[PDB]
């Protein structure tokens, strides 16, 4: 059996090819001990702490609020070095390939982000990485590629299927099913098979956990609502974490809308997908009515995971946490507006989160509500998508 | 699983191995995979395994991956699959026929349906690849409930509660793996030990020699698909050719099963 | 006459028409008020913290420096919210300027990486903010330019002169000779008339004070040398601030060598320029032998300012501080050893003290020395510049 | 100095205020600027006012950076700008000649060493731009140890003490900023109360009516740049009709002044 439980109600579990369980209950077994070793915690703390920036600022925004009774505070992970959360877990995850003695890193990536966090923690801790990515994504992300490479990192292009981020999952799983022996498999996400959702989670709770603190300082309460956006569901559920238990904060994960929910371009399978078995895992996800993997679609290159991590599905139907969706239109003004009031340029990702906020403020202007977004990252690679769509329209 | 139970009966009254081939079903289309694999037994395969077309098979190599595309191509899709299973079936009564399949196609329509096509198709065994012994339940006892062989895998690093399990839940032959990856001797005893079902040794077997080392090791039989596919994908342009290739390379593996 | 003494040793002064001293002496009485003034210190201090992410972490680079006997530790100026150490003293500006009742911001910009900076910190203290850039700058920083349009600022380009920094710097003084009354210019380092060195200096004085506090913690003693970058001389200047006193501590600054000192292609005006008089202070520059200003070359756009601050003149002539330079392929052979070995993307800016820091350490690799770096920004926006050049050489 | 008290006492006994242009030297070429400021002079011009081409004007508007552009387009040099002086001083003996320099172009080779070039050439004051009362010592020291005089600035905001200190360190004649903001009547009271030089309104002059104004107001005349400057900018292309119009520009200025 297992430890932990791989399940989170009906969401979860480890599907993967029979050769690949001893590296899934190898990985399992390494967490547990590093979890309850003070030394393991530490060294995780130390690299948080001095190498990557934490804890980040949870930032009050009162200029977009003016004239409402919302008071929004932003966690930002964008501060974080690399620019997004994705370091966080990558660190620790880094930490436990040392723990078992692997020596090589393997990670899929989309955006490029995940291939880039990889990348800077392998570096910095000696590790050999090997990153797999689609072919329409290296075309696409010729920056972050070439950023993985000055990292010392191999990249791999991915040309089959779609040639993007399920594709690259794929390659990533068929090379640990070969090599586990003495590589780790760095999954980019709160996703895949168990203990994957479970250690990222325990990864990026320091999201949360600060968060708590902070707005306990600041405001000298719990927020109404912490809101996140949900590509794969790490950062949301690292803001989540620590809430769970605090019945009256509410949990808003952010889903892309794309162009419209009914125009089937989008990346919401949480509440508009439906439940399959894929990438290790049972959850929700874009498929056709034939059971093929479909790709997600959104403005933002970083929320295209087809699926979403089994956590926020259980967290769903239990009623515990809401789950929302935000078009490309809705997270391009969130983006203008951060930057234009605040001086914030956020990832288009976090801007689907920032949205919602802004129309939780905005629909019921006189609603006092403290609500805390998670930007969980900077935009400045999204200025040119921004430009070009902009000037299109005059 | 009756069909496996008769072919290794019969093949152990001739003392011979069982050579079961693989290709992916709707390659490189319908009409042409129909052909391959009356070819395929005409030419002296004992058993099939045939996959149904699935966007993402994380478990195989290049060949396969690009097999699947290929069906693709053509619009080949799980229903037709079964369109075709019912066909080689109505043509070749006796012969082994198991699916390779991706969890979700089965899942994606009720699992217990699944399996229940499978049987009125006349399908005799599965093999989910991403689906250990540990998420087994579901899948080995809706294929019990319609006399589906599920058929578990057996690695090479196989502890001895695995093959126990492998032994116990496992029906038709147990999937012996030749090596870990992807698709491109003491165990074998022990699975005989456990009365687990007949070996079928399968990745990486492309020639006759390894066909009769897997026998002589006490494998039951053993599979081999990239080999098979590979002749399909060099071959393309050439149906006919194909054809004579397969029969060719078919004949020669299952010679060295005798 | 004034309150400060505008003069470092001989560098220095207040040489702007007669027009402009009313504006200089009002800002210099503003700011020494607000030094005084707890609620002014304490407001800067909270968007410091909770905007801008300070403190920035103090990074020991243990890779880079192995088989060594330096030990080397990064100031993270690269994780301050905007990516660069302007954000500090962009702050403090713009709460001096609303502090005088001004409600409009003039800044000048080369790399526009200052623009960046006063955009953004205009954009949260509501000031309407216009920024003067040489047209060929505006032309090769696209990104910059359209970061600063977003966060509500107006960029005017330049074509006077050379239409680089120093003519920016012209027509931002022009403009400001005629606008001071309700505008406040927003000069972009520690250089220009009395009292923008000070001032500047006092802004960015926290880099040091910090990294004394850090490095007092991390190694219960005071580094053999703090290294940094000099351009106008702000980051270097408040790295060194708080050290100045701290007798055993060396101070080096590094100027950009460019092609090569013996070039002519360079930017190193303090070590190899001569003493003139230009934007509004006396101080080494890059000048013709008939007193024609020209402009400061380097790989890295961040360097370019033609002169250098008074203090770091000073500094220099009475041999407290130590001047080196370093050249383009230096810099890029820094910049490409961190991302490899630390994980950690420099700018090309911050990639001059780090060379030299390396240097050290190569030169003499039996040396015990403690060394820090002032990591005064990322350089996630010099990649292609690094990219282009490393492919046209095969 | 010398040159300027002789200019106003003269002036004073015609009852009327002087009118004093300003050209870069140089502007648009050596042997052009020569002639214009012999047109200027010829015209009507009581003292000139010239500018030595310099690399960052920051006190000067489009029209003047112009100016400058051009005459750097043409290699003109500060040595070239002396010699031009010397042959100026040459021709006309009596004219006041004041430069506007940037003080780099003073510093660059020496203060003293560049008030001693501007009295053998006959320059009579030198206005540094961006050299406020402030700062000026060496400079206005320098200046007087070589008869030159150093021009000061009075602009429109200036308080008791700064008038004070204009009064006592200026020569030749003060400055009189018409406004704030770069090139393109109680203070003159003050001025005359505390015995300053003769005050000569500059910044913004472009029309006879301004200048009658100026005299009026009590001051000792008028400069204007950027309108003289206009009229070369406008006439590049003929040189000829350049400087009949500078003639009749100048001439309408200087009438008014009488
Ligand atoms: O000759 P090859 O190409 O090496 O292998 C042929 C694969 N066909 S197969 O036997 O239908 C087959 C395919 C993939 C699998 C993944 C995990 C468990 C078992 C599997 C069985
Ligand atoms: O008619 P305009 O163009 O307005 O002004 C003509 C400027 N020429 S000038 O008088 O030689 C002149 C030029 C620039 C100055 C800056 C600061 C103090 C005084 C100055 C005097
Ligand atoms: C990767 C990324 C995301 C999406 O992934 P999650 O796993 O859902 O957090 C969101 N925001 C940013 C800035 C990212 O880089
Ligand atoms: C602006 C900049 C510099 C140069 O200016 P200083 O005023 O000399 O600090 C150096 N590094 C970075 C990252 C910069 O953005
Ligand atoms: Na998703
Ligand atoms: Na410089």
């Amino acid at each position: 059996t297992t430890l932990l439980n791989p399940y989170f109600g009906e969401f979860g579990g480890m599907y993967v090819p029979q050769i690949l369980m001893p590296a899934l209950n190898q990985l399992e077994e390494a967490f547990v001990r590093a979890q309850k070793d003070p030394e393991f915690q530490a060294q995780f703390a130390d690299l948080l702490k001095n190498y990557a920036g934490r804890p980040t600022a949870l930032t009050k925004c009162q200029n977009i609020t003016a004239g409402t009774r919302t008071t929004l505070y932003l966690k930002r992970e964008d501060l974080l070095h690399g620019g997004a959360h994705k370091t966080n877990q990558v660190l620790g995850q880094a930490l436990l390939a040392k723990r078992m003695g692997k020596s090589e890193i393997i990670a899929e990536t989309g955006a490029g982000q995940h291939g880039v966090a990889s990348a800077l923690a392998s570096a910095l801790l000696g590790l050999k990485c090997r990153i797999y990515m689609g072919a329409k994504d290296v075309e696409r992300q010729s920056p972050n590629v070439f950023r993985m490479r000055l990292m010392g990192a191999e990249v791999i292009p991915v040309h089959s299927g779609s040639a993007t981020l399920k594709d690259a999952c794929n390659e990533a799983l068929r090379d640990w099913s070969g090599s586990y022996e003495t590589a780790h498999y760095m999954l980019g996400t709160a996703a895949g098979p168990h203990p994957y959702p479970t250690i990222v989670r325990e990864f990026q709770r320091m999201i949360g956990e600060e968060t708590k603190a902070q707005i306990l300082d600041k405001e000298g309460r719990l927020p109404d609502a912490v809101i996140a956006c949900v590509g794969g569901g790490s950062n949301a559920i690292g803001m989540f974490a620590d809430f769970i238990n605090d019945t009256s904060v509410g949990l808003i994960g952010v889903e892309p809308g794309g162009h419209g929910i009914e125009t089937g371009e989008h990346g919401a399978p949480l509440k508009h997908g439906r439940v399959g078995i894929y990438f290790g895992m049972k959850a929700p996800m874009m498929q056709t009515a034939d059971g093929q993997i479909e790709e997600s679609y959104s403005i933002s290159a970083g929320l295209d995971f087809p699926s979403v991590g089994p956590q926020h599905a259980y967290l769903n139907s239990i009623g515990r946490a809401d789950y929302v969706s935000i078009t490309d239109d809705e997270a391009l003004e969130a983006f203008k507006t951060l930057c234009r009031h605040e001086g914030i340029i956020p990832a288009l990702e976090s801007s689907h989160a920032l949205a919602h906020a802004l129309k939780m403020m905005r629909e019921q202007p006189e609603k006092e509500q403290l609500l805390v977004v998670n930007l969980s990252g900077r935009g400045d690679k999204d200025i040119f998508t921004v430009h070009d769509i902009l000037k299109a329209r005059g | 699983m009756e069909r496996y139970e008769n072919l290794f009966a019969q093949l152990n009254d001739r003392r011979e191995g069982a050579f079961v081939p693989f290709v992916t079903l709707g390659d490189p289309g319908i009409e042409q995979s129909l052909k391959i694999i009356d070819t395929l037994i005409d030419a002296g395969a004992d058993a099939l395994e045939l996959g149904v077309p699935f966007s993402d098979p994380l478990a195989d190599g290049p060949t396969i991956q690009n097999a699947n595309l290929r069906a693709f191509a053509a619009g080949v899709t799980p229903a037709q699959c079964f369109e075709m299973l019912a066909l080689i079936r109505e043509k070749h009564p006796t012969i082994p026929i198991g699916l390779l399949m991706y969890a979700n196609l089965v899942f994606n329509n009720g699992i217990d349906a699944f399996y229940a096509r499978c049987e009125q198709v006349g399908v005799d065994s599965v093999l989910v690849a991403d689906v250990p012994v540990e998420e087994s339940a579901p899948f080995r006892q809706a294929a019990l409930r319609h006399n589906i062989a599920p058929i578990f895998i057996c690695p090479p690093n196989a502890d001895d509660d695995l093959l126990r399990q492998v032994a116990s839940y496992g029906r038709g032959y147990t999937y012996l793996l030749s090596r870990s990856g992807v698709t491109g001797h003491h165990l074998i005893e022990k699975l005989k030990e456990y009365h687990a079902a007949p070996a079928l040794q399968g990745f990486g077997i492309s020639s006759p020699e390894q066909v009769s080392a897997a026998v002589r090791a006490g494998a039951a039989g053993a599979i081999s698909g990239s080999a098979i596919v590979k002749i399909i994908e060099k071959n393309l342009a050439s149906p006919k050719q194909m054809l004579a290739e397969l029969r060719s390379f078919v004949s020669a593996m299952k010679a060295a099963s005798r």
